DNA sequence: GCGTCCTTCGGAAGAGATTCAGA
DNA sequence: TCTGAATCTCTTCCAGCACACATCAGGACGC
RNA sequence: GAUGUGUGCU
C-alpha cells in the first residue's frame, strides 16, 4: 500500500518526513542506512535543486560528472 | 528569551535538561556518601525515568507536565508529529516577499494579468526599487533610498512601474490542491487594497469572491522569473493536467452571456431579412432595429485549414440568429462555423475552446478565450437577466398529484390496520408512491417550466424553449443543476434522518410556498450532516493526497 | 393599545398566528443562575452556603477543635464596573466569613467549650456580574458561555458493531458521578461481566461482588432463581414451575400424574404451558443423565464428617449426585440457567474469577488502582471505602441520584450521594436484563440526559476546590497550633480560593472573550451551549453523532444555528423560550390541551416527559374558542412526525418562533431559505458591524425589538415619567407621582455611554431617542446603543438592489456598490482602538517619557505637547509619534503603519513612588473638576426636583403662593403647615436632604481619594499611557458586505452614480447583485424581502409624497389605515381613530422613509400579501420593473428585479487583512521570517505549496523559495545586495532549519552527519 | 515584595505479542 | 504437545492557509 | 515562543 510503499523506500529521510519518524529513524540508526538524496523530497529539505524540472539538467551534470 | 518582567519563557527542553542533571548530580552526591542501595536503586530508577522522558515523553505510561498538566515537548517531540522540523519548516517555510488580501474580479484585465494593490508592491518589491534609485542616483545610500520610499515621495511610484513592468508575481490561493493552485501573472498597478484576479482562473483556483484571500509572491532571481513566465504563467496553464479537459472554461456568467446572445425564438423585431455580414448584424443589433434573437440567413466568410496548413476561404448564406452572427466576429480564422449556430451552454463553450486549441494553437485560444470574456459579459449585462418569484413557477397540476398520493397512502394506512400488510413492505410502498408523486410533480413542472411557452408566429401560435430567467440559467450551465430546480418549484423531496430511515412523509414544499416549523427541522438533519461531512471528513481526502505524493 | 415608543412609529405586523407568551429575558440563564450563586440561603442548597456546609463545620485529627462555618457577607466592590473597565482590574466583591474557631475543655468531648473567638475574615475574591450577565476580568469583558455535559447517573449504551469484529454487540453499563472515579461495566464477548473502575483494565465483576462482602452462595441468590430437585425414593423427581419450560426443546416426555403431555424433542408450546398450569400440577419426573449438564446453587458438605462435597457455583456430574444421594442431602439447589432467556453469565464470570474471599478481592482491587505497591488489609480496605462510599472523594448530585433512581425504575427521587449494594446490584441486574432481551440502551444524544452547567453550578464547584484546598491546610495546620493566639485568620490562607476562582474566571475554556461588535452577537454568545471545557468532550474525539440535530432538540436547542468549521454541532444555541429546569436540563413551553378547548396555562416540559404526549403544531388553524378545525392535525408523539386526531392531542406548541434561537428568528422568510443558508445567514448577522447612523430594518421580524431592549445596550427607563432634560450624554426623567416612594423620591439620571471601546475595536455609543418634555413610560427604550433605532436592532442599512449582470463586476458572488452609497456614509464605520507605550525599567536605568528624541527633527515633535504625549483631538496619520518613550542608550510609541486615526482619550496610569508628570497631573486635574462638576449638577437636578416635591407637598393644606417665590431656597421646608402626615412627609423630605448633603461630601471625598490613588501595575514598569486612535473606515472595495439570507459578497468597483442602472423616474440603484447566487444555493428569502421591501419602500414613497405638500390629516390617516388593514387576518389590528390627530402626524413623518414591515419567522407574509402591498402602490405586482442602462441610456431587453434589501457589512475589512513583507524580521531558534500580520511577517509557503512548484518543474523558483528567501543567512544577505546591486543572482547555502534538525538528532543517540 | 529551590471519553488500521485447538 | 490461525494489546494517524483576543512563564517558603 | 478561545475561505 502507498503508506507501506513510502516507509520502506531506499532513502530514509523521505520516510522519516512522510509518517512514523521514531520507527524509521531508529531502523535506519541500528542498521546504518546511507542515503543519497535520490528523489525529490530529500533535496526539498536539504536546501537543493530538485532533479524534477528544470533542475534536471543540473543534476544530470552532477551525476555524470562522478 | 526574555520577557517584561523577571520570569523567563516556559521552555520545555530546559526544564528537562534541568531534571535530568538534577537528578544526575543527586545520584553522584550519593555515590560517594556510600548510602543503602535502596535509595540508591530508586535514585538510578528515577534517572532512568527523567532521561526517558527527556529523549522521548510519553513512550512510558504517563508522560510529566509542567504546568495545568499539559505534557511538556521533548526532543522527539519536535521532531515527529505536524509540527515537527520536518513538516513546519523544512517541507515548507515561511517566506520574504510575500503578501496576502481579498480578491475581487475586474474584469477588463487579460488572461495574464492581475491587479497588485499599489500600497502593496511597494512594500513587496521594495529592494528592486532601493537598486534603481540607486542606479539613477536620486538616493546616494541605501539608508537615504529606504527614508525616502517610506516617506512615498512624487518619484517612487514613478519607479515602481519600470521594476513591475515584466516581472511576474505568484498568486496562490490557501488550499493548494492541484498544481494550478500556484500560477503567476503580470501585475498591473491599482489604486486600493484588493488584488484583483482574471474571471476565467477563478475555476482553475477554485476562488469565489465572498471573503477569501490569496497570497502574492515575487520570484527574486532570473531563473525564477522565466520559470514564472515560461511554466507557470497564466496563458501557460489553459489545459488542466488532470484531464485534456480545457481548465480556463468560462463560468456562470460568460455562460449564461453566449447562451443568451445565441438563442433564437420564433418572431423578432425583424425576422426574415437578410444580412450581408456580422458587422451589418452588429450594427442593425446596436441600432435596435432588429432583436438579438432574430432569425436571419447572413452571408458569412469561413476559414478552413484543411490543406496542409493553408487557410482557404469559403462564404456561404446560413440560416442563423443576429446574436450569432455577432458572436461569429471574434471566432478566429480557422474554426468551422457550425460551432457558434446552436446554443451555446457550458459544455459547448469547453468543445469550442478544445477545438480551437487542437486547431489553431495556444495564442488564439487565449486571445479566444478573452473576447469570449469581454462579449459574454457585454451581452449578458445588456441582457438583465434577474430572477423574480414568477419566474419559479409551481406547476398548477401539484395539489392534485398530492391529494392522489394522500389518499393513496391513507387506503395503504387502513390496509395496515386489516392485517393485509405488515409495517414492512408497506412502509416501502408508501415510500415508493411517495416518490412517484415526486417524479411526476417533478416533471410536470419541467414540462411546464421550458415548452410550455406559447409564442406568435404572427400566423398563428406555436412553442418554443422558454426565456424562463430560472430555466434559462438552469439550461445555460451557468449554475443550478435539476435538483436545485426541483426544490425551487416543484416538491423538495425525501429528506431522510440521520441513522438512514428514510422519513414516512416527505417535504410537500418547496423554496417559493413556505415550509412549516416540522418539515424545516426535518430538512435540517441532512443540511447539518452534509456541512459537517465537509468539516470533519475533508481531514481523510487531504490525508489521502499527501500519502499519494509521499508516495510517488 | 401602543405607548408613546409604539405610537412614534409602529412596525406593520403579517402574523396571523396569535401569541400566548410574550418572549422572556433572553439572558435569563446567566443572570439566574449567578443569582442562585452569590444570594443567601437559609437553608442552603445553592452556590456558596451549600459550599460551605460541605465543608465546614471541620475538625482537627480528634484535637478537640473544630473550626465551623456561620455566616458569610459580600462587601462594596472596591470600584464599579466603568473604573475596573477603565483601570484594568477585575469586578469582584469581597468575600466576608464570619468563621468561629471553638475549643472543648479538655477531657469533655461534648461539654462546655473554653472560648468562642470569632471575626469577619477576608478569604478568596469572587467576580461579582454585571446587569448584562457579563464578568469583567481585566477591564476586558468576559462571558461564561454554559455547558451541555452528560447527566451524572447510568447510561446503558451499546458499543454497537464494529467490536469483536465479528457482529456481537456487546453492552456496558457506565455509572457517572457528579465528583468521583467511574465504575464501568461492560460485557465480554464470551458473555463475561467486566467491572472496569477508570478505564484501567478487565476483570470480573466478581472482584467487586466480592468487595461488597458478598459470598458465592449469596451472588447465586441475587442473580438466579432457584431450580429444586428433590431426593426420594428413586428417579429424582424435581419440583416444576410450568411457566419456566417456555420456549426450548423437551429432553424427555413431559408428563404429570401419568398422562403423557409433551413427547421427546418437541419443542413446548404456550398451549402446552398453559394447560400444564391448569393441571394444578407442581412436581414431575427427569432423567438423572439430563443433570449431567446443570450447576449447584448453595454449597454442600457432608452431614458425618463437614467435608465439603459440592461447594458453591460447581456442575452436577453423575458420580458427584451419585455421591450426594448416599450423603443424605434430599434437596438439590440448581440454577434457571436458560439459554436465551436467563442467561448464565455471573455464574462464568464466578468461574473466571480467581478469587476467592474478601480480603484477596480488595488487594486484588488495590493491585489494579495502584499498581508497584505492598498491598496490606488496612490499606486496601480504605481504598475500597474511600472510591464508592465516601461523601468527600465520591458524590452524586441530587440530579445524579434522580437520575440513578429513574434509570432503575425506582420511586424515590432523593438519596445519598454515595453508593451502595442495592446500587451496583441493580446496575448490574438492569445491565443483565438488557443483555437477555428485555429493555433497551439509551442514547446519549437524547436532550434529556445532558444537563447545562451555566455560571453558578461551575462557579461553585471550582471554590469547593478552592476551599477543599484551604481545609486540608486547615486541618493539618490545627493539630500543631497553639491556643489562646489563632484567631480564624492565621490557618486559612486567601491565596488558593483566589487562585482557583481567578484561575477558573480567567483562562479557561468557557471563560469566553465576549465577541461584542453589536448587540446581537452579546445577547447570543450569552445565550450560547457549549459541549467543551472540563467535563466535556474535545473536538477530536467527537464522532458524527453529537454534531447531528437530535429530534429533542425541538424548542430547546437551535437546529440552523451552530458554528461551521473544526466544531459544529458542539457550540449549539439556546432557543428562543427555552428555560432550564430545577435540576438542569432543557425544557419548553407548551400550551394544555384539554378536553377540547386548547386552554392558555402554559406547562414547561423536559425532553423526557416530552415523549409521552402527543403535541400539536404551531400552525393550527382555530377558531376563536381554541378548537381544532380540522379533525386530523400534523403532530408528534414520540420523536415521530404523523397525522393525529383533534382529541388525541393534550399539548400544543406556543408559538411558531420557538424552534430557531434568537439569532436565527431575525431573519425573513426563514422558511423561504434552505438550512445551510440560514446558518450562514445568522452567523454573518453575529457578524456585523454598526454603521455611523443606524438604519431600521424595512422587513424585520419583530424580534428586534426584544433583542434591543434586553441586550443591555440601549438606556431603557426604570420608572415612567416625563424627560425633563435632554442633553447629548445625559437624560433625566421626571418620574410621575404614582409611581414615586414616600421616601428617596426625588427623579432618577441615566448616565448615557459615550464614545468607548468596544471588544472587537468596534464603537459603542448611546445616543438619546427621545425629545425634550416627552412622556415616557416605564420599560421604553430613552437611548439607543449601538446598530438600533427607537429600540430595534437595526445592525444595516436599507439598499436599493437589482439582480442583474453587470459588466462582469459581479462575476461569482461580488458586490457593485454605487458611489452614493459611499457618499452618504451609510456604512462607513467608527473602530476606535487603544495603544499602549509601557515605561519598564531595565538595566542601565528606567526610561523617560520626554518629548525630545535624538536624530529626530521638531517637524515629527511638532504634534506631541511639552511632556511627550499627543494632544488630545490631533488628526494623527500613520508613522506619527504618540507618546515619546527614549530608552538608555529611542523607544517611542509610534502609529502603526497605514492607520489614520484622531486622538479622543489619553488616560496615564503612574505606579506609586514616582510623583508625576505635569501632563499626568493635568489629566488628573482635570478629571478632579469633571467629578466634581457632574455631581454638583446631578445633586442639583435632583435637589430640584425633590424642592419641586417639597412644593407638590405644600399646595394641599395651606399653601402660600404669593407669599412661596420671595422666601429663600432654605426656609421652604418648614413653611407654614398643620401638624397631619403632610408634615411628616416634609420632615422626611428634609431628612433624605441631609442625608444626600452628608453622602455626596463623602462620595466626593472618596471620589478625590480613587483619582489621586497610586493606580499599581505589572513588576518592573514606571507609567503606563494608553492612547484611543478612532478611524472612520469607509467602504472601499475588497471589504466583505452581506445580507441576511447568507448571500455575502465582496465589493468589486465603487461605480459612480451615472453608470448605475436607473428606472423609468431616473432613480438611480445603490447595488447590483449577482442573479446566479439565487438558485444554485436556494436563499430565496433574499427575493422575497426584496419585493417586500419595494413594497415598503413603495408605501414610504407614497406617504412622503402626500406628506411633502401640505396635506391635512385626513388623507394621510385613511392612507395609513389603509396600509396597516392589509393583511387577510391579522394580529396587528392598529385603528388610527384613536390617535390625537398630531400623534399621526408624527407616526406618517416616521414613516416617510418606508413602512417596516414584520414578517415573523414561520407565519410569514404570502405571496399574495406581497402583491396586495405592492398594488397598494403604483409598483408592477410581478415585483420586476424596467432599468435603464447607466452609461449606454438604453432599455435593459428584461424586466429586471429592483427592491430594498437590507444589507449588512461584516467586520471582515480589506485594510485588516491587507498585508506585506519584504526583508524584515526573522525568528530565533530557526532563521525564518515571523508568522502573522502583528509582527511583520510573511506568508507561509505550505507543504502543499512545495508540491504545486514540483509539478511545473520549478527548480529554481523552488530553490529560492525556501533557501534564499528562508532559512539560510549568508545567502539571504548576499541575494539582497545582488538585489540592490543591480544583478539578479542568487547563490544559496543551506537552509538553517536542516543544521536544527541534524543538532536535534545529535543530540539523542544518533549520528547523523553528511558525507563527503 | 524579593529570592532560592525539587484523568477517564474515537475509530480504523496495522504490527507484534499471546493463546487456541488440533493432528 | 508443536505449530498455523485466531485473538489481545499497543501504537499512529486523522488539511490548508489566515486573522483576532487572552494567559504564561515555579510558587512555596524565608526574610 | 507555546497553549486556550473565537472567526474567515475552501
Ligand atoms: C434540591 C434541588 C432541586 C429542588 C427539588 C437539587 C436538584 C439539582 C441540585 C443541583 C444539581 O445537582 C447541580 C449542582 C450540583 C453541585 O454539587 C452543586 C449544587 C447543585 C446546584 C445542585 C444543588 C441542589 O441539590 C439541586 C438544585
Ligand atoms: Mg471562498
Amino acid at each position: 500500500g502507498i503508506t507501506k510503499a513510502s516507509l520502506a523506500t531506499e532513502s530514509f529521510i523521505s520516510a522519516a518526513s512522510f509518517q512514523e519518524t521514531t520507527r524509521v529513524l531508529t531502523e535506519a540508526a541500528v542498521a546504518g542506512k546511507r542515503d543519497e538524496l535520490r528523489g525529490l523530497k530529500e533535496n526539498v529539505i536539504v536546501g537543493r535543486l530538485i532533479p524534477a524540472g528544470t533542475g534536471y539538467a543540473y543534476h544530470q551534470d552532477r551525476m555524470r560528472r562522478r | 528569551v526574555p520577557l517584561d518582567g523577571g520570569r523567563f519563557a516556559t521552555s520545555d527542553l530546559n526544564d528537562l535538561y534541568r531534571r535530568v542533571i538534577n537528578r544526575n548530580n543527586r545520584l553522584k552526591r550519593l555515590l560517594d556518601l556510600a548510602a543503602p542501595d535502596i535509595i540508591v536503586r530508586n535514585e538510578k530508577r528515577m534517572l532512568q525515568e527523567a532521561v526517558d522522558a527527556l529523549l522521548d515523553n510519553g513512550r512510558r505510561g504517563r508522560a510529566i507536565t509542567g504546568s495545568n498538566k499539559r505534557p511538556l515537548k521533548s526532543l522527539a517531540d519536535m521532531i515527529k508529529g505536524k509540527q515537527g522540523r520536518f513538516r513546519q519548516n523544512l517541507l515548507g517555510k515561511r517566506v520574504d516577499y510575500s503578501g496576502r488580501s481579498v480578491i475581487t474580479v475586474g474584469p477588463y484585465l487579460r488572461l495574464h494579468q492581475c491587479g497588485l494593490p499599489k500600497k502593496m508592491a511597494l512594500e513587496l518589491f521594495k529592494p528592486f526599487i532601493y537598486g534603481k534609485l540607486e542606479l539613477r542616483g536620486l538616493a546616494t545610500t541605501i539608508k537615504a533610498a529606504k527614508k525616502m520610499v517610506e516617506r512615498e515621495e512624487a518619484v517612487v511610484w514613478d519607479i515602481l512601474d519600470e521594476v513591475i513592468r515584466e516581472h511576474p508575481v505568484l498568486l496562490n490561493r490557501a488550499p493548494t490542491l492541484h498544481r494550478l493552485g500556484i500560477q503567476a501573472f503580470e501585475p498591473v498597478l491599482i489604486e486600493g487594497k484588493a488584488i484583483q484576479l482574471h474571471p476565467l482562473v477563478c475555476a482553475a483556483y477554485n476562488a469565489d469572491f465572498d471573503g477569501d484571500q490569496m497570497a502574492v509572491h515575487v520570484p527574486l532571481t532570473l531563473e525564477a522569473q522565466l520559470e514564472a513566465r515560461a511554466l507557470m504563467m497564466s496563458t501557460n496553464n489553459i489545459l488542466s493536467p488532470a484531464n485534456g479537459e480545457p481548465i480556463i472554461v468560462p463560468s456562470q456568467d460568460v455562460v449564461l452571456g453566449l447562451y443568451y446572445m445565441t438563442r433564437d425564438c420564433v418572431n423578432a423585431k425583424g425576422e426574415g431579412m437578410v444580412l450581408t455580414g456580422p458587422k451589418e448584424a452588429e450594427r442593425l443589433y446596436r441600432s435596435g432595429l432588429a432583436s438579438l434573437h432574430a432569425r436571419v440567413k447572413v452571408r458569412i466568410t469561413e476559414y478552413e485549414k484543411d490543406a496542409n496548413g493553408e487557410l482557404v476561404a469559403k462564404t456561404s448564406l446560413k440560416d442563423t440568429t443576429v446574436g450569432r452572427a455577432i458572436l461569429w466576429m471574434i471566432v478566429p480564422k480557422g474554426l468551422p462555423y457550425s460551432i457558434v449556430n446552436q446554443a451555446l451552454g457550458k459544455k459547448a463553450i469547453s468543445k469550442m475552446l478544445n477545438t480551437c486549441y487542437r486547431i489553431l494553437g495556444l495564442k488564439p485560444t487565449v486571445i479566444f478565450a478573452d473576447q469570449i470574456m469581454y462579449t459574454g459579459f457585454a451581452y449578458a449585462a445588456r441582457s438583465g437577466a434577474s430572477v423574480g418569484i414568477d419566474d419559479m413557477v409551481i406547476p398548477e397540476k401539484k395539489h392534485e398529484i398530492i391529494s392522489e398520493a394522500e389518499a393513496e397512502v391513507a387506503e395503504i394506512q387502513e390496509q395496515f390496520q386489516s392485517g393485509l400488510v405488515t409495517a414492512g413492505e408497506r412502509y416501502n410502498k408508501v415510500i415508493d408512491i411517495w416518490a412517484a408523486a415526486n417524479d411526476r410533480v417533478s416533471k410536470a413542472m419541467m414540462d411546464n417550466l421550458q415548452t410550455e411557452t406559447v409564442i406568435n408566429r404572427d400566423g398563428q401560435e406555436e412553442k418554443q424553449v422558454s426565456f424562463n430567467s430560472i430555466y434559462m440559467m438552469a439550461d445555460s450551465g451557468a449554475r443550478g443543476s435539476a435538483a436545485q430546480i426541483r426544490q425551487l418549484a416543484g416538491m423538495r423531496g425525501l429528506m431522510a434522518k440521520p441513522d438512514g430511515s428514510i422519513i414516512e412523509t416527505p417535504i410537500t414544499a418547496n423554496f417559493r410556498e413556505g415550509l412549516n416549523v416540522l418539515q424545516y427541522f426535518i430538512s435540517t438533519h441532512g443540511a447539518r450532516k452534509g456541512l459537517a461531512d465537509t468539516a470533519l471528513k475533508t481531514a481523510n481526502s487531504g490525508y489521502l493526497t499527501r500519502r499519494l505524493v509521499d508516495v510517488a | 393599545v401602543y405607548s408613546y415608543t409604539e405610537k412614534k412609529r409602529i412596525r406593520k405586523d403579517f402574523g396571523k398566528r396569535p401569541q400566548v407568551l410574550d418572549v422572556p429575558y433572553l439572558l435569563s440563564i446567566q443572570l439566574d443562575s449567578f443569582q442562585k450563586f452569590i444570594e443567601q440561603d437559609p437553608e442552603g442548597q445553592y452556590g456558596l452556603e451549600a459550599a460551605f456546609r460541605s465543608v465546614f463545620p471541620i475538625q482537627s485529627y480528634s484535637g478537640n477543635s473544630e473550626l465551623q462555618y456561620v455566616s458569610y457577607r459580600l462587601g462594596e466592590p472596591v470600584f464599579d464596573v466603568q473604573e475596573c473597565q477603565i483601570r484594568g482590574v477585575t469586578y469582584s466583591a469581597p468575600l466576608r466569613v464570619k468563621l468561629r474557631l471553638v475549643i472543648y475543655e479538655r477531657e469533655a468531648p461534648e461539654g462546655t467549650v473554653k472560648d468562642i473567638k470569632e471575626q469577619e475574615v477576608y478569604m478568596g475574591e469572587i467576580p461579582l456580574m454585571t446587569d448584562n450577565g457579563t464578568f469583567v476580568i481585566n477591564g476586558t469583558e468576559r462571558v461564561i458561555v454554559s455547558q451541555l455535559h452528560r447527566s451524572p447517573g447510568v447510561f446503558f449504551d451499546s458499543d454497537k458493531g464494529k467490536t469483536h469484529s465479528s457482529g456481537k454487540v456487546l453492552y456496558n453499563a457506565r455509572i457517572i458521578p457528579y465528583r468521583g472515579s467511574w465504575l464501568d461495566f461492560e460485557f465480554d464477548p464470551k458473555d463475561n461481566l467486566f467491572v472496569r473502575i477508570d478505564r484501567r483494565r478487565k476483570l470480573p465483576a466478581t472482584i467487586i461482588l466480592r468487595a461488597l462482602n458478598y459470598t458465592t452462595e449469596q451472588i447465586l441468590d441475587l442473580f438466579f432463581e432457584k431450580v429444586i430437585f428433590e431426593i426420594r425414593d428413586n428417579k429424582l423427581q424435581m419440583e416444576l414451575v410450568p411457566e419456566r419450560l417456555r420456549g426450548e426443546t423437551a429432553s424427555f416426555d413431559i408428563e404429570a400424574n401419568g398422562k403423557v403431555y409433551v413427547e421427546k424433542g418437541r419443542r413446548i408450546t404456550a398451549r402446552h404451558i398453559r394447560q400444564l398450569e391448569k393441571d394444578d400440577v407442581k412436581l414431575i419426573e427427569v432423567p438423572v443423565e439430563y443433570i449431567a449438564g446443570k450447576v449447584v446453587a448453595k454449597d454442600y458438605i457432608d452431614e458425618s464428617t463437614g467435608e465439603l462435597i459440592c461447594a458453591a457455583n460447581m456442575e452436577l456430574s453423575l458420580d458427584l449426585l451419585a455421591k450426594l444421594s448416599q450423603s443424605g442431602h434430599k434437596r438439590i439447589e440448581t440454577l434457571f440457567t436458560n439459554d436465551l432467556d436467563h442467561g448464565p453469565y455471573i455464574s462464568e464470570t464466578l468461574r473466571v474469577d480467581p478469587t476467592n474471599d474478601r480480603l484477596s478481592a480488595l488487594v486484588e482491587i488495590y493491585r489494579m488502582m495502584r499498581p508497584g505497591e505492598p498491598p496490606t488489609r488496612e490499606a486496601a480496605e480504605s481504598l475500597f471505602e474511600n472510591l464508592f462510599f465516601s461523601e468527600d472523594r465520591y458524590d452524586l448530585s441530587a440530579v445524579g441520584r434522580m437520575k440513578f433512581n429513574r434509570s432503575l425504575l425506582r420511586e424515590e427521587i432523593e438519596g445519598s450521594g454515595i453508593l451502595s449494594k442495592d446500587d451496583i446490584i441493580d446496575v448490574m441486574k438492569k445491565l443483565i436484563d438488557i443483555r437477555n432481551g428485555k429493555g433497551e440502551v439509551d442514547d446519549i444524544d437524547h436532550l434529556g440526559n445532558r444537563r447545562i452547567r451555566s455560571v453558578g453550578e461551575m462557579a461553585e464547584n471550582q471554590f469547593r476546590v478552592g476551599l477543599v484546598r484551604v481545609e486540608r491546610a486547615v486541618k493539618e495546620r490545627l493539630s500543631l497550633g497553639d491556643l489562646d493566639t489563632l484567631m480564624p485568620q492565621d490557618m486559612i490562607n486567601a491565596k488558593p480560593i483566589s487562585a482557583a476562582v481567578k484561575e477558573f474566571f480567567g483562562s479557561s475554556q468557557l471563560s469566553q472573550f465576549m465577541d461584542q461588535n453589536n448587540p446581537l452577537s452579546e445577547i447570543t454568545h450569552k445565550r450560547r451551549i457549549s459541549a467543551l471545557g472540563p467535563g466535556g468532550l474535545t473536538r477530536e474525539r467527537a464522532g458524527f453523532e453529537v454534531r447531528d440535530v437530535h429530534p429533542t432538540h425541538y424548542g430547546r436547542v437551535c437546529p440552523i444555528e451552530t458554528p461551521e468549521g473544526p466544531n459544529i454541532g458542539l457550540i449549539n444555541s439556546l432557543s428562543v423560550y427555552a428555560q432550564t429546569n430545577e435540576y438542569g436540563f432543557l425544557e419548553t413551553p407548551y400550551r394544555k390541551v384539554t378536553d377540547g378547548v386548547v386552554t392558555d396555562e402554559i406547562h414547561y416540559l423536559s425532553a423526557i416527559e416530552e415523549g409521552n404526549y402527543v403535541i400539536a403544531q404551531a400552525n393550527s388553524n382555530l377558531d376563536e374558542e381554541g378548537h381544532f378545525v380540522e379533525d386530523l392535525v400534523t403532530c408528534r408523539s414520540k420523536g415521530e412526525s404523523s397525522l393525529f386526531s383533534r382529541d388525541q392531542v393534550d399539548y400544543m406548541d406556543v408559538s411558531t418562533q420557538q424552534v430557531v434561537s434568537v439569532g436565527a428568528s431575525l431573519i425573513p422568510f426563514l422558511e423561504h431559505d434552505d438550512a445551510n443558508r440560514a446558518l450562514m445567514g445568522a452567523n454573518m448577522q453575529r457578524q456585523a458591524v454598526p454603521t455611523l447612523r443606524a438604519d431600521k430594518p424595512l422587513v424585520g421580524t419583530g424580534m428586534e425589538r426584544a433583542v434591543a431592549v434586553d441586550s443591555g445596550v440601549t438606556a431603557v427607563a426604570k420608572r415612567g415619567g416625563v424627560v425633563q432634560y435632554v442633553d447629548a450624554s445625559r437624560i433625566v426623567i421626571k418620574v410621575n407621582e404614582d409611581e414615586m416612594y414616600p421616601g428617596e423620591a426625588g427623579i432618577d439620571i441615566y448616565n448615557l455611554t459615550k464614545y468607548t471601546r468596544s471588544n472587537q475595536n468596534t464603537c459603542i455609543n448611546q445616543m438619546p431617542c427621545v425629545s425634550l418634555g416627552e412622556p415616557v413610560e416605564r420599560g421604553d427604550v430613552l437611548a439607543d446603543g449601538p446598530s438600533t433605532d427607537l429600540g430595534e436592532l437595526a445592525l444595516g442599512q436599507n439598499m436599493r438592489v437589482a439582480f442583474m449582470p453587470w459588466n462582469g463586476y459581479n462575476f461569482e458572488d461580488s458586490i457593485l456598490v454605487s458611489e452614493r452609497v459611499v457618499q452618504e456614509d451609510r456604512f462607513t464605520t467608527i473602530h476606535i482602538q487603544e495603544l499602549a507605550c509601557v515605561s519598564r525599567d531595565t538595566k542601565l536605568g528606567p526610561e523617560e517619557i520626554t518629548a525630545d528624541i535624538p536624530n529626530v527633527g521638531e517637524a515629527a515633535l511638532s504634534k506631541l505637547d511639552e511632556s511627550g504625549i499627543v494632544y488630545i483631538g490631533a488628526e494623527v496619520t500613520g508613522g506619527d509619534i504618540l507618546v515619546g518613550k527614549v530608552t538608555p542608550k529611542d523607544s517611542s510609541l509610534r502609529v502603526p503603519n497605514g492607520v489614520s486615526g484622531t486622538v479622543i482619550d489619553v488616560q496615564v496610569f503612574t505606579r506609586d513612588g514616582v510623583e508625576k508628570d505635569k501632563r499626568a497631573l493635568e489629566i488628573e486635574e482635570m478629571q478632579l473638576k469633571q467629578a466634581k462638576k457632574d455631581l454638583s449638577e446631578e445633586l442639583q437636578i435632583l435637589e430640584a426636583g425633590l424642592f419641586s416635591r417639597i412644593r407638590a407637598v405644600l399646595v394641599a393644606g395651606g399653601v402660600e403662593a404669593e407669599k412661596l417665590d420671595k422666601l429663600p431656597r432654605d426656609r421652604w421646608l418648614e413653611l407654614g403647615l398643620t401638624d397631619e402626615e403632610k408634615q411628616n412627609q416634609l420632615e422626611q423630605l428634609a431628612e433624605q436632604y441631609d442625608e444626600l448633603k452628608h453622602e455626596f461630601e463623602k462620595k466626593l471625598e472618596a471620589k478625590r481619594r480613587k483619582i489621586t490613588q497610586g493606580d499599581d501595575l505589572a513588576p518592573g514598569v514606571l507609567k503606563i499611557v494608553k492612547v484611543y486612535l478612532a478611524v472612520k473606515r469607509r467602504i472601499q472595495p475588497g471589504d466583505k458586505m452581506a445580507g441576511r439570507h447568507g448571500n455575502k459578497g465582496v465589493i468589486s468597483k465603487i461605480n459612480p452614480i451615472e453608470d448605475m442602472p436607473y428606472d423609468e423616474n431616473g432613480t438611480p440603484v445603490d447595488i447590483v447583485l449577482n442573479p446566479l447566487g439565487v438558485p444554485s444555493r436556494m436563499n430565496i428569502g433574499q427575493i422575497l424581502e426584496t419585493h417586500l421591501g419595494m413594497a415598503a419602500k413603495g408605501i414610504g414613497d407614497k406617504i412622503n409624497a402626500m406628506l411633502k405638500q401640505q396635506q391635512e390629516v385626513a388623507k394621510l390617516r385613511e392612507f395609513i389605515q389603509r396600509a396597516y388593514d392589509l393583511g387577510a387576518d391579522v394580529r396587528q389590528k392598529v385603528d388610527l381613530s384613536t390617535f390625537s390627530d398630531e400623534e399621526v402626524m408624527r407616526l406618517a413623518e416616521n414613516l416617510r422613509k418606508g413602512m417596516p414591515i414584520a414578517t415573523p419567522v414561520f407565519d410569514g407574509a404570502k405571496e399574495a400579501e406581497i402583491k396586495e402591498l405592492l398594488k397598494l402602490g403604483d409598483l408592477p405586482t410581478s415585483g420586476q420593473i424596467r432599468l435603464y442602462d447607466g452609461r449606454t441610456g438604453e432599455q435593459f431587453e428584461r424586466p429586471v428585479t429592483v427592491g430594498y434589501m437590507y444589507m449588512l457589512k461584516l467586520n471582515h475589512l480589506v485594510d485588516d487583512k491587507m498585508h506585506a513583507r519584504s526583508t524584515g524580521s526573522y525568528s530565533l531558534v530557526t532563521q525564518q521570517p515571523l508568522g502573522g500580520k502583528a509582527q511583520f511577517g510573511g506568508q507561509r509557503f505550505g507543504e502543499m505549496e512545495v508540491w504545486a512548484l514540483e509539478a511545473y518543474g520549478a527548480a529554481y523558483t523552488l530553490q529560492e523559495m525556501l533557501t534564499v528567501k528562508s532559512d539560510d543567512v549568508n545567502g539571504r544577505t548576499k541575494m539582497y545586495k545582488n538585489i540592490v546591486d543591480g544583478n539578479h543572482q542568487m547563490e544559496p547555502g543551506m537552509p538553517e532549519s536542516f543544521n536544527v534538525l541534524l543538532k536535534e538528532i545529535r543530540s539523542l543517540g544518533i549520528n547523523i552527519e553528511l558525507e563527503d
